[PDB]
């Protein structure tokens, strides 16, 4: 390979022999992207004139009342979709569409990785081919609708417990036999190279265009930048652009689910166990024999049975970390940005701002510049909340 | 050297090798284990096992059904071994392949695994996910308790790659005969692989996927290639005769035994 | 009054004596208002930081595909809150706030306008109080719990027809008795003078930013400018700057629900008469008798009883175009959209875009730079189209 | 010139007037046609009188459902001013002020409007949505028909105000005891108004809104005001004997009776 497969002790590349040249092909298509001033201005007008770049860095005065916390919000809630989902997703199909590939395989498990992939292959003239755990398919029907309206073929996956574990193991069954003329839009920041690091450098936009942003409204770097992980996405996304800076905070926070103490959560980088599937070696939900198991959240988005290697790395050499979030706790941060505020939260992303109020309300006399990314929007979840 | 002495008794008997696949504990312990007897019983020449994992991810929906099944039946990893410890006491000679997903031999160390697999009697391993390039720790620890490391010389395969696989490899070449994944539903001009293979001194081919008729068989023995595996359309069988555990039996035997006569 | 309360025979203050001195006071807060720089920054700020503005103008080239007309789409959709409402109630917000009042009264029919005030009151500190007709209430249940978990009270209205009408009703009895400590916060650019000015003034931002941004991708003006009418607002924000550019076509598209023919439309600038309620002289839903009737259309935000003065007085003149467009025809372009360009239009935009289909296909050899406003997000609409 | 003389026999008499309010058609052009003579009979002075309208944005929830049973019936504006003909056609000398909102007037023609009433022999008419800034031509249409165009006097009233109505109106000045709603539910200092407006040679002042009580009718009179209109207090008993319709009229009676007393 031209990059290194690994963070540290994790990554690689699992995938049956097969695979192996569409994962060399990708790989060469991204650097040779990279370096294409005409990819990276049509990636740029997508990004710009279509989906709503750059966007908002939003300073929550009424939240921090009281306190001497300042804190901002990465607004992904207003990007095209709704989520941070849609950058990606344009510049994967960009990718797609420069091998000279015309089809679109796409894991969904919330099915915002699905209605994201779904827009831009409309938009780009692309087939899409999207996969869903049946199980997830009953549980997300507006998905699944705008899924279709919007050209996308949706694919019921039965097999194993008919959720997302399963939906990605039907995308790689697909593309081990239509590789040569369809590309594999994985969703998260997670799978086997050059994955992590292709859905990273293509969610770079939000930590580079928060730095600029609060290095205009504040003169200085936050203290530390908060964000969810599900996959690890939105978090890397994030953190990326302030790595170097070694002054600068790096914290993702794991979905709690009912708690820790009860195994009825999604934190597998901080209470999980590591293992190798999905194409890589990282933490995972997994049983005492190996067996994979499932990832439980409040947020349907925060399901993703395992965590990107990249975090895992990350976490290991101390350069950032990693807490979780209960259920109530996400509940809590959603409503009250809400009645504050009058921004809807995803309940992805209040797990997120839940840590921030946590820091916050806990050390309220500690002078803080926090930046917390709120990866997508609540309107999703007025229902679930609601009952 | 149980694949070593296999492989020059067939060629001498100027024969092609019969592998047919299936899943441990599908059904169920038990009738697996009956199945495994008369799979050997019908003409069987060595045998792919496979322990159930969650994520079958390289299997299409016949060998994804027979994890399942086996699932049902609570099969377990540990089960597995004891079963297997069970089959060598039974059949000295037969060679033992397993077909395993890469979490599951990484679960308990990797070095534990293949510890595990000679203590039993297995003689080869194949990690359905885990490609040349990330082979390594495998291969190593394989080597180091006399396990046949097995490696998928797939159809697309470049010089680089049947030179890697020639090297590394014991046992047999995995030799695919299709892209795409498990299954006797797509049936799949496998000559200049086969060729290279030979030249580079490779483990003796074993053609697998698709494999469903005698006549493919034959067919892949009179390409150059050493035998044949077949797992779906075994499994088919099984699937088909849950509801008649003796037919089952009964069928196994028909399609082994007219599967085996193909390569003669 | 400072300001000609008329356009033409259109507009006027028809409200009770009691409520004249809170529309003098307002409307002089308002003149205050413009011409002060602070003001000004503040409303920008909000609007920038909280809002996303500036939105993006996007190019629909597989849209347009085999004729020659260029199609551009105002991206209101990718506002805070899903709709270009949400410009207008940050600035009446803030004038609420400059008048010493801390109270807010807001009158809503789809939810739209509900969601937006009661947005903009969390974020401003100001005690939000929404009216609904009751039967809008039971059929906009997801609007409901955004409102009230955004802090607002919702009051449902069961007089009258239970709907929009006679929510604004209940809204001016309130304010008749309460305009000492609570600002008015009505939903569109109708009504009695200053309101009519102040919604434009305060949605001016589209139409200023659509020229900017069309110069800068085309450099030329539009041949015309699309948008929907249900009450003013969206559309008078785009035709604002371009009044004085008299090369650039305005035109204006009501509902025609089932068809005109069959009287079940929302269509009285057109197929109206002219009457005066609602502290206004306007086309309006009327019987025969002068009875105030409802205004139909497959999409709720588009049932407003009347139309704006200034709409009313640009027909006049000829200055406006006003066309209708019926409930199939704006399933079809919100169908269009979806599947094309990706982008999953709000019933009531889908109406403007179903007419810019029409000039296109219509005349598919002519040129055209025709732009659209998109108002809205079509999330809400998935159900509805659905069934 | 109804209210003129009317004003005229009780200034000599030192009494104030009672001018009840219903909607014409509540709860049925029959028992409304009844309810209004029972008005007349107990004592009613002058009557104000509305026609029901689809948006009564000026009235609280009383009168307001006064205008829902009307709409229940079927009663329509032609109705109105059929049943307005008859009532004058009985009563020659009362008052007859009607209650209005913009649309119904402007409808079919503003100009027609007043002069239906001249014909049917209406005295005056109050356009409850059009402020004194925009009465312009209601005002004129009025007195080209010989029609008191009523104005409102608010609390609030600044002179520029007062010194408007006093010289645009005519019949009556209705003088607002309150903020908000028309509405028996929240009870109403208006001494520099009546002294201003006196001052101005004003039409003779009418306090409405709020007036329940015989108590508050005898203060309006003796604060300077000619006489109270009150409305939702009696609207109220017909509200509240709908089942019957006798015992309504007696009601109607009892309250009419003890309110005209109060102002001598
Ligand atoms: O069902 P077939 O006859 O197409 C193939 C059977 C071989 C089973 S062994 C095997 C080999 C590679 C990857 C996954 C597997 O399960
Ligand atoms: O119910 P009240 O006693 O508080 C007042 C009754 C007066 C009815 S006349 C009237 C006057 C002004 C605006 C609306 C009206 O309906
Ligand atoms: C898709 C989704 C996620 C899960 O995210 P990763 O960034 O891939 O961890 C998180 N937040 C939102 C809003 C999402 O829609
Ligand atoms: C609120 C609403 C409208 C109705 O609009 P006016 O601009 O006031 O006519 C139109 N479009 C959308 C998306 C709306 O939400
Ligand atoms: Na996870
Ligand atoms: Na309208």
């Amino acid at each position: 390979t031209l990059l290194n497969p690994y963070f540290g002790e994790f990554g690689g590349m699992y995938v049956p022999q097969i695979l192996m040249p569409a994962l060399n092909q990708l790989e060469e298509a991204f650097v040779r992207a990279q370096k294409d001033p005409e990819f990276q201005a049509q990636f740029a007008d997508l990004l710009k004139n279509y989906a709503g770049r750059p966007t908002a860095l939003t300073k929550c005065q009424n939240i921090t009342a009281g306190t001497r916390t300042t804190l901002y919000l990465k607004r992904e809630d207003l990007l095209h979709g709704g989520a941070h989902k849609t950058n990606q997703v344009l510049g994967q199909a960009l990718l797609a569409k420069r091998m000279g590939k015309s089809e679109i395989i796409a894991e969904t498990g919330a099915g915002q990785h699905g209605v994201a992939s779904a827009l831009a292959s409309a938009l780009l003239g692309l087939k899409c081919r999207i996969y869903m755990g049946a199980k997830d398919v009953e549980r997300q029907s507006p998905n699944v609708f705008r899924m279709r309206l919007m050209g996308a073929e949706v694919i019921p996956v039965h097999s194993g417990s008919a959720t997302l574990k399963d939906a990605c193991n039907e995308a790689l069954r697909d593309w081990s036999g239509s590789y040569e003329t369809a590309h594999y839009m994985l969703g998260t920041a997670a799978g086997p190279h050059p994955y992590p690091t292709i859905v990273r450098e293509f969610q770079r936009m939000i930590g580079e265009e928060t730095k600029a942003q609060i290095l205009d409204k504040e003169g200085r770097l936050p203290d530390a930048v908060i964000a969810c992980v599900g996959g690890g996405s939105n978090a890397i996304g994030m953190f990326a652009d302030f790595i170097n800076d070694t002054s600068v905070g790096l914290i993702g926070v794991e979905p709690g689910g009912h708690g820790i103490e009860t195994g009825e959560h999604g934190a597998p980088l901080k209470h999980g166990r590591v293992g190798i599937y999905f194409g890589m070696k990282a933490p995972m939900m997994q049983t005492a024999d190996g067996q994979i198991e499932e990832s439980y959240s409040i947020s349907a988005g925060l399901d993703f049975p395992s965590v990107g290697p990249q975090h895992a790395y990350l976490n290991s050499i101390g350069r950032a970390d990693y807490v979780s979030i209960t259920d109530d706790e996400a509940l809590e941060a959603f409503k009250t940005l809400c009645r504050h505020e009058g921004i809807i939260p995803a309940l992805e992303s209040s797990h997120a701002l839940a840590h921030a109020l946590k820091m916050m309300r806990e050390q309220p006399e500690k002078e803080q510049l926090l930046v917390v990314n709120l990866s997508g929007r609540g309107d999703k979840d007025i229902f679930t909340v609601h009952d | 050297e149980r694949y070593e002495n296999l492989f020059a008794q067939l060629n001498d008997r100027r024969e092609g090798a019969f592998v047919p696949f299936v899943t441990l504990g599908d059904p169920g312990i038990e009738q697996s284990l009956k199945i495994i007897d008369t799979l050997i019983d019908a003409g069987a020449d060595a045998l792919e096992l496979g322990v159930p994992f969650s994520d079958p991810l390289a299997d299409g929906p016949t060998i994804q059904n027979a994890n399942l099944r086996a699932f049902a039946a609570g099969v377990t990893p540990a089960q597995c071994f004891e079963m297997l410890a069970l089959i060598r006491e039974k059949h000295p000679t037969i060679p033992i392949g397993l077909l395993m997903y890469a979490n599951l031999v990484f679960n308990n160390g990797i070095d534990a695994f293949y510890a595990r697999c000679e203590q039993v009697g297995v003689d080869s391993v194949l990690v359905a996910d885990v490609p040349v390039e990330e082979s390594a720790p495998f291969r190593q620890a394989a080597l180091r308790h006399n396990i046949a490391p097995i490696f998928i010389c797939p159809p697309n395969a470049d010089d680089d790659l049947l030179r890697q696989v020639a090297s590394y490899g014991r046992g047999y070449t995995y030799l695919l005969s299709r892209s795409g994944v498990t299954g006797a539903e797509n049936r799949g001009p496998l000559h200049h692989l086969i060729e290279k293979l030979k030249e580079y001194h490779a483990a003796p081919a074993l053609q697998g996927f698709g494999i469903s008729s005698p006549e493919q068989v034959s067919a892949a023995v009179r390409a150059g290639a050493a035998g044949a595996i077949s797992g779906s359309a075994i499994v088919k069988i099984i699937e088909k005769n849950l509801a008649s555990p003796k037919q089952m039996l009964a069928e196994l035997r028909s399609f082994v035994s007219a599967m085996k006569a193909a390569s003669r």
